[PDB]
RNA sequence: AUAAGUGCUGAAAGCAUCUAAGCAUGAAGCCCCCCUCAAGAUGAGAUUUCCCAUUCCGCAAGGAAGUAAGAUCCCUGAAAG
């Protein structure tokens, strides 16, 4: 079938506003988000409906048809509840802390490891085992959980290091 | 230190204009020198921008918004508009010249008049403006 | 692993396309190469 | 000549290589393109000559 | 930022209190006088101007006069141009003393380099000579000028020509001690130039 | 025998924009407004050409992936000293001088061509300083 | 006078702001004379006006002034500072070195004007004025 | 700002995917920062200060003569050659 030809559902606080350009914000319970489309690519929503009125089918029609409701699905998830990632992280000592608002990891090296996230995004710190990134958007949430995964990457011989929450990683063996 | 003349309501022509252009000269001058600039280029650029026709009628139209003023001072407005002399130059039209006879009119009878606590502020609130 | 003819090994190697260039990428590391 | 030809059947709406079909078919018009350029030493003749042309060329 | 101009006049010795020897250089001063201001809105840039070294009334003429008469001071025979500073702890007929160098900091000297003449090129470019035995007839001349196919010599070969009387900037240097009464500086190590020279000594760009 | 126009010619100043059009494009019809090749008085030694000011300068574009991969190479006259530039930080931080090697590729190249290139004003902006010769303005003819 | 303040570094202005000043403070003075004097027709003060600040009548009053041992050392200066400033472009219809002069007279009153310097200056256009008219 | 690489969301292809839209990161390389020369850059720039109320011919353009600020000739020399 296709994706950009399902429906979406708009909650009651979640309220879409549209404007020229076909530039649509969303107010909801969890903060705004706003997002330019595609010029050309045609955005009609109705009453707990959302449509994408495609022009003459083409190479990149088909294409740009789907990314815009995909987007809009992402959106409006995000300003409903939101997303966010878990960091496991296994270590034979390997801990992260809390530090005001940015984040500190104790990893094998010899000096403290800085991270400090931006605005609209906030890292919390359950146990001093794990790390959980919590925000509106879901490239928010990604980028700030690979930037931080990419401080120690996992070492295959052994489970060492920021690895996602819940992934397997290969082994091999070490004499 | 000018000594006053016979009667400052009886200039019922233009006089109270032709000295209120110089005046309002004098002022914006000293305050484009007090900004800083030296080169006579852009100082007599801004001073144009300042004292053309058209900024002096649109900063009079939005002086008339915030009732700024008081009876005497409509009365001199109206004595300046009520003026018929010469020809408009041919840049402009015959209507905003007329608000801008009115604003040079103001002026000059208020400097000839030995009020220049009106005359400083009124000066000064018209250049605030003007350099938007 | 590069070089001008580039083709899945195992039965789960995919086949894309990156920028204009041709790549087999899979899940056993030993198998990822790129065509030119 | 065929330079200053094409500079002066330009204002008109004209090419050359119009002007001179329509010119060709509009008649048998001999005048020589040296005549035809002295020509636009005055443009109220050309215009006529011109127009002569585009009547023929639809 | 900050600098002065002053006057070569020697190499000395000085004992620290570790009781260690140090090369010195002596560097005397005066009140420099800002002669003028070139602000942004005029020019293209910051910069005061300091004047240096007054000389008699005889050897100045009236556009020099006029010039350096309207900081009511007199006629400067070493004008120059201090570029990156702060532009409003100085006004024009101000001085700026010799008492703005702690000891101990880390300053840049500039200076005419001293003439040297016409020199050839193992002395200019530090080249090497051929034998001066084993039947050889080559030695002190500069070397092959390149290859014959471009049927040309390249741009940027090294030949003989007139040496030094350029202008270098030493990096790095340190002041010992500044005394304040007899307008002096003592700066370790060397400073290029002939004595009796003029020597600008500004602060450390590199930190 | 034909008019042969010298030193008994007229000018006048012309403004051309930029904002949204190709290069190559407009430097095409400017370097033939510049040459001359407009008027019934077209003389070949003579320069009968008149003024052109460019605005917008910094608005013009290149089509496809030109952006990246049009290079503007100058040598000095020392060995290995080739230096280059792309299209973008040229656009960015020399449009007016894009636009100048742009068009003087295209005129003559002898002594009259290169006056002939005197007469061309570009400017990065929307004001220009010549508002005394009264330069009228000029849409492209395609 | 005028209720000013002071700018600061008015003893560093070249020579053409000094007259930029200048030249509207002899308008005030000469149209407020003019006024003065008894008349409403702005056709005759402007054909009155145009007598005295014209380079001419200005180059003529400075010689005048200046051959009557009147000034002092700062005003001589101050007029050497005038009449040395070179820029503008000369009118169609004077010479290029009354027009220098004038600037001199511009740049002397206008440098007077600009250090509180109130009666000198009162006193000065006083006299231009009254020669000037006659 | 990039190279190779590592990417985050994301469809064509209901899944997957570093890319086609979009958002990053990433080298002794590249452009600045450091040092020197530089407006004959004939596109010959900017700033500050000195000199200017002459005399002849020439209807006029212009030409000529004495000069002003300043410079040079000539002489005593070297931190220069
Ligand atoms: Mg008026
Ligand atoms: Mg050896
Ligand atoms: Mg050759
Ligand atoms: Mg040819
Ligand atoms: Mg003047
Ligand atoms: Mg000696
Ligand atoms: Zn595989």
């Amino acid at each position: 079938s296709r994706v950009g030809k399902k429906l979406l559902e708009i909650p009651s606080d979640v309220t879409v506003t549209l404007n020229d350009n076909n530039t649509v914000a969303v107010k909801g319970p969890k903060g705004e988000l706003t997002r330019t489309f595609h010029p050309d690519m045609e955005i009609k929503v109705e009453d707990n409906v959302l449509t994408v009125a495609r022009p003459s089918d083409q190479k990149e029609h088909r294409a740009l048809h789907g990314t815009t409701r995909s987007l809009l699905g992402n959106m409006v998830e995000g300003v409903s509840k939101g997303f966010e990632r878990g960091l496991e992280l296994v270590g034979v000592g390997y801990r992260a802390s809390k530090s005001g608002n940015k984040l500190v990891l104790n990893v094998g090296y010899s000096h403290p490891v800085e991270i400090v996230p931006e605005e609209g995004i906030e890292i919390e710190v359950p146990s001093q085992t794990k790390v959980v990134v919590k925000g509106t958007d879901k490239e928010r949430v990604g980028a700030i959980a690979a930037n931080i995964r990419a401080v120690r990457s996992p070492e295959p011989y052994k489970g060492k290091g920021i690895r996602y929450e819940g992934e397997v990683v290969r082994r091999k063996e070490g004499k | 230190e000018f000594d006053t003349i016979k009667d400052s309501k009886q200039l019922n022509g233009l006089a109270l204009a032709y000295i209120g252009n110089a005046i309002f000269e004098v002022y914006v001058r000293h305050h484009l020198l007090k900004q800083g600039f030296t080169k006579p280029n852009d100082l007599h650029k801004k001073s144009s921008r300042i004292v053309s026709a058209k900024s002096q009628a649109e900063i009079l139209f939005f002086l008339q918004n915030q009732s700024f003023f008081t009876e005497e001072e409509e009365a001199v407005l109206k004595r300046g508009r009520n003026a018929k002399s010469g020809t408009t130059p041919k840049n402009t039209d015959v209507q905003t010249y007329r608000y801008s006879t009115a604003f040079e009119a103001l002026l000059g009878y208020l400097f000839l008049e030995k009020k220049e606590e009106r005359l400083s502020q009124l000066v000064a609130e018209a250049i605030q403006f003007g350099t938007s | 692993k590069v070089r001008p003819s580039v083709k899945p090994i195992c039965e789960k190697c995919k086949v894309i396309r990156r920028k204009g260039k041709v790549m087999v990428i899979c899940e056993n590391p030993k198998h990822k190469q790129k065509q030119g | 000549w065929i330079t200053r030809i094409n500079a002066a059947a330009r204002m008109n709406g004209l090419s050359y290589s119009r002007l001179m079909h329509g010119l060709k078919l509009s008649g048998i018009e001999v005048n020589r393109k040296m005549l035809a350029d002295l020509a636009v030493n005055d443009l109220t003749a050309f215009n006529q000559l011109a127009d002569a042309a585009k009547a023929q060329l639809n | 930022t900050k600098g002065i101009l002053g006057r070569k006049i020697g190499m000395t010795q000085v004992f620290a209190e570790n009781g260690d020897l140090i090369p010195v250089t002596v560097i005397e001063a005066a009140p420099n006088v800002v002669l003028q201001k070139k602000t942004a809105e005029n020019d293209g840039y910051e910069a005061i101007q300091l004047g240096f070294d007054d000389k008699r009334e005889k050897l100045s003429n009236k556009p020099e006069k006029g010039h350096v008469a309207k900081a009511e001071t007199a006629p400067k025979r070493f004008v120059k141009e201090l570029r990156g500073v702060e532009m409003d702890a100085y006004e024009v007929g101000q001085e700026v003393k010799v008492e703005i160098f702690s000891a101990g900091e880390i300053v840049d000297v500039t200076g005419v380099s001293k003439g040297k003449g016409f020199q050839g090129a193992i002395k200019r470019h530090g080249q090497s000579r051929g034998p001066m035995s084993h039947g050889s007839r080559y030695h002190r001349r500069p070397g092959s000028m390149g290859p014959v196919d471009p049927n040309r010599v390249f741009k940027g070969k090294l030949l003989p020509g007139r040496m030094g009387g350029e202008q270098i900037t030493v990096q790095n240097l340190e002041i010992v001690k500044v005394d304040a009464e007899r307008n002096l500086l003592l700066i370790k190590g060397n400073v290029p130039g002939a004595k009796k020279s003029l020597i600008t000594v500004k602060s450390a760009v590199k930190s | 025998t034909p008019m042969a126009n010298a030193s008994t010619i007229e000018r006048k100043w012309l403004v051309v924009d930029a904002a949204g059009k190709t290069l190559g494009r407009l430097s095409s019809e400017v370097a033939a407004i510049l040459r001359g090749k407009h008027k019934p008085t077209y003389t070949p030694h003579v320069d009968t050409g008149d003024h052109v000011i460019i605005i917008n300068a910094e608005k013009i574009e290149l089509t496809g992936k030109k952006l990246t991969d049009k290079i503007y190479y100058r040598h000095t006259q020392h060995p290995g000293g080739l230096k280059s530039r792309t299209a973008l930080e040229m656009r960015t931080n020399y449009p007016e001088k894009m636009l100048e090697l742009a068009i003087k590729g295209m005129l003559p190249k002898g002594s009259l061509g290169r006056q002939m290139f005197k007469k061309l004003n570009v400017y990065r902006g929307s004001e220009h300083p010549h508002e005394a010769q009264k330069p009228e303005v000029y849409e492209l003819r395609g």
